[PDB]
């Protein structure tokens, strides 16, 4: 039903009725069987395209079936179309990646070596990464690696740690094992 | 979708339905008389 | 079933008319999240919003519906909200055809008019919830005034299709 | 707001008013805040070789500080002389961040 | 009956039409929620193909360079490493930045 | 489904004109640039008709608020932060900084 909003699944639903109910008003005290159950019969036939053993006879009931055909004729398209393009956006990263977006936060822990070092950087994606995490509210930052573990388990992928590759690497090997290391190393350094 | 997108199909319908009822009592007095 | 079927019109008559009116006077149509004079939960309806918690809780403001023609003409039908008052008025008369009918046996067709005036005020009020809807988006839920004035357009339709059946089985008996 | 209720050096508010307060606090001196008249920043024109706004008041003496959002480029280092940087900034974008019948 | 139960619901899962339609209360409600069934299946499969017929027809990968999972290698100590290593150039700096660095 | 940040958006596209301050420090950076990218840029901005350079800071901001998102100001961040903080705020800075200095 994602196709439509729920208010125009409502509103078809609205429409079905008073189609239904002035197709059956119409072809009943008119000179030349549109009974109320007949109606509603031939009006859900014409919304799902299939057809029915009844056709309006008249020029007032056939108005009636003709603008309701056009309804559906574009609803039916415009389900179809919004589908396709909801699918193919789905089928169409790194720290340039994360640096771009702001939909996932990223912290690091504090007084760490990985926070003096983007403090104390000045390479345009981590400067601007330092700019972000400094004004960022709540902090990111954390006070200790299982504070962010946790942090990026519990935001259900909205939260990215920067933390050193050898604690990431055995965390991503730990139980749940529902975090992954993305991209490369930021830099290179030793203990 | 929103219903704004499709809001000009369905004021067609219902001033559809709204002519559709005024010509049936258009043909009722004429065919009543 | 003649006695029951005018019974149902008559009680959905009133019903009909009931459930509208209360949706057109109260002040619960959508809950979005809005500002009563900082932003605040507030419930609005067709005229006045009103924060749903915290200190100006109670604090009710009219709805300012202005800030080109295709543009002025939907906030024009949406600031007076002619079709949500309409269908009252196409309702209101319905009913009192259905009542006018029993006081008068001698035409048949007043109680035809019943059904043409309820169906009528059903198309109305589709229209008054499309206009409601697309002025309100140009995080939200619906309150029970809209959903009192949607049933009372399924009851609208249910009356009239009864009340044609009854002007229906009432000339068929007498030509037949 | 309202600048009329006010006369003298105090007509004006801002980060640089209140930097130059400080400024003058710190070095010892009175100071006069003149507007530069041309509106502008500071360039010189290539073919008059003319410097104008700020930095021309300053390189022709009418002026003895500019306590603007002036900035630090390697043309105008070359005739006058700046502080270190006060404001850390970069070149940035900016943006100003359905119809009925439309089907 | 039995077999023209079987021919109506193929016939109405095609969208062809059909000889004859229910004409009870019982059986139109089978047929309503059939109809609605074939109109949900036969739109997901038309989006469906678009998309795969889609997102298909839509120095690349050495514009930005590799960009994707194309992980783009050289031979050790040879002249093509060295002149990754000593360039200047910025998508050949990103190259070699790239390529010292992964794993 | 086509309708479904950087400095190249605006260099690749012509739809949306983006100027400068005149006689300022970022039009002087765009002049004497031999970036690829800022010399495309310089060389659109200088024979661009109408001029979109502007004489400035609020008429660059009124052009981009009055021109409905088919203008694009080029200015320093600091500027631009602090516009898109007071109302009506509909104006967004766009991607990283095209340098790094101060005043």
């Amino acid at each position: 039903l994602d196709p439509l909003a729920y208010e125009i699944w409502m509103c078809i639903v609205f429409a079905y009725i008073g189609v239904s109910v002035v197709l059956f008003l119409v072809s009943r005290f008119s000179p030349y069987e549109f009974g109320i159950f007949n109606s509603l019969w031939f009006s859900l036939g014409a919304f799902m395209q299939q057809g029915c053993d009844i056709s309006p006879r008249s020029l007032s009931g056939r108005i009636v079936g003709g603008v309701w055909w056009f309804f559906t004729l574009i609803i039916i398209s415009s389900y179809t179309a919004n589908l396709a393009a909801f699918l193919t956006v789905e089928r169409m990263e790194s720290a340039e990646d994360l640096a771009k977006q702001t939909e996932i936060a990223y912290g690091t822990l504090e007084a760490g070596s990985t926070k003096e070092f983007f403090r104390r950087s000045k390479i345009a994606v981590f400067e601007k990464m330092w700019t972000y995490m400094k004004s960022a509210e709540p902090s990111v930052f954390v006070r200790t690696t299982e504070e962010g573990m946790i942090r990026v388990r519990k935001s259900k992928g909205k939260y990215a740690y920067l933390l050193e590759s050898t604690m990431n690497e055995y965390i991503e090997q730990r139980k749940p094992c529902d975090t992954m290391k993305v991209g490369g190393n930021l830099d290179s350094k030793g203990y | 979708l929103s219903l704004s997108n499709v809001a000009g199909v369905f004021y067609i319908l219902i001033g559809g339905l709204g002519l559709a009822m005024l010509v049936a009592l258009i043909e009722f007095c004429y065919k009543s008389r | 079933d003649r006695g029951i079927q005018m019974l149902i019109t008559t009680v959905g008559a009133f019903a009909a008319f009931s459930l509208m009116t209360i949706a057109v006077g109260t002040d619960y149509w959508l809950y979005s999240r809005g500002v009563c004079r900082e932003e605040v939960m507030t419930h609005s309806g067709l005229w006045r919003t009103c924060c749903l918690e915290g200190a100006f809780r109670g604090v009710c403001k009219k709805i300012d519906h202005f800030p080109d023609t295709a543009e002025y003409l939907l906030r024009a039908v949406r600031a007076s909200s002619v079709f949500p008052i309409l269908s009252v008025t196409l309702l209101f008369f319905g009913g009192l055809c259905v009542a006018a009918s029993e006081f008068h046996r001698s035409r048949h067709s007043v109680i035809l008019s019943a059904g043409i005036f309820f169906v009528s005020a059903g198309l109305s009020n589709i229209i008054g919830i499309i206009v409601y809807i697309s002025a309100n988006a140009g995080s939200y839920s619906y309150g029970w005034s809209f959903y009192f004035g949607a049933f009372s357009f399924i009851i609208a339709e249910i009356v009239g299709v009864v009340a044609v059946h009854i002007y229906i089985e009432k000339h068929q008996q007498l030509r037949a | 707001k309202n600048a009329n209720q006010f006369e003298g050096n105090d007509r004006y508010e801002g980060y640089c008013v209140e930097l130059a307060a400080e400024i003058a606090k710190h070095v010892g001196y009175s100071y006069r805040l003149e507007i530069v008249s041309d509106g502008k920043y500071g360039a010189r024109d290539p073919d008059t070789k003319a410097w104008n706004g700020m930095v021309g008041e300053l390189v022709y003496g009418r002026a003895d500080v500019a306590v603007a959002p002036l900035t630090i480029t390697l043309v105008r280092e070359e005739v006058i002389d700046f502080s270190k940087p006060f404001m850390s900034l970069g070149i940035s974008i900016m943006i100003k961040k359905p119809g009925v019948f439309s089907f």
